[PDB]
């Protein structure tokens, strides 16, 4: 998995 | 601690009177979980993550109990495939990453 | 370096000959760059996350320096939102979480 999370 | 990353760095928290487990997770900006006792009203956000875009809900200032601290942040409720604290949830609890 | 996690964590990479810079990011099991040029032969896999999965390039025993330290892994090649460095790489590097 690549949890990569932009906000 | 000092964490090494042999494997998914997961650490336990207290939310909502339920125990969760969450991945220290350095890329992401914040903190997002699948489900949580979280009775209030919450704020429509778009996140974004590697395969395309999510609306998630928004909690904001939500008691919290990571590693032994008790911490107040903005908590997202999404559909990620596993439990992540955030950057903005790791600053307050003084996490860095070294090497 | 000790790295505070108010703002992403990126840093530095070489790789294919190009300097490029990629987050350092804890929640990713594997590492994930955007189109580069490398020798060797790919196998395809499907990798998942936030807003679903994505199919990527996996480039075996590929050297590459993050933040000027060369390693050797496992590099997959995609259309990532952003380059990643994950967990299978930033064990080589010595990185770990502290708090």
């Amino acid at each position: 998995t690549i949890m990569m999370q932009r906000g | 601690p000092q964490i090494t990353l042999w494997q998914r760095p997961i650490v336990t928290i207290k939310i909502g009177g339920q125990l969760k487990e969450a991945l220290l997770n350095t890329g992401a900006d914040d903190t997002v979980l699948e489900e949580v006792n979280l009775p209030g009203r919450w704020k429509p956000k778009l996140i974004g993550g590697i395969g395309g875009f999510v609306k998630v809900r928004q909690y904001d200032q939500v008691p919290i109990e990571i590693c032994g601290h008790k911490v107040i942040g903005t908590v997202l409720v999404g559909p990620t495939p596993t439990n992540v604290i955030g950057r903005n949830l790791m600053t307050q609890i003084g996490c860095t990453l070294n090497f």
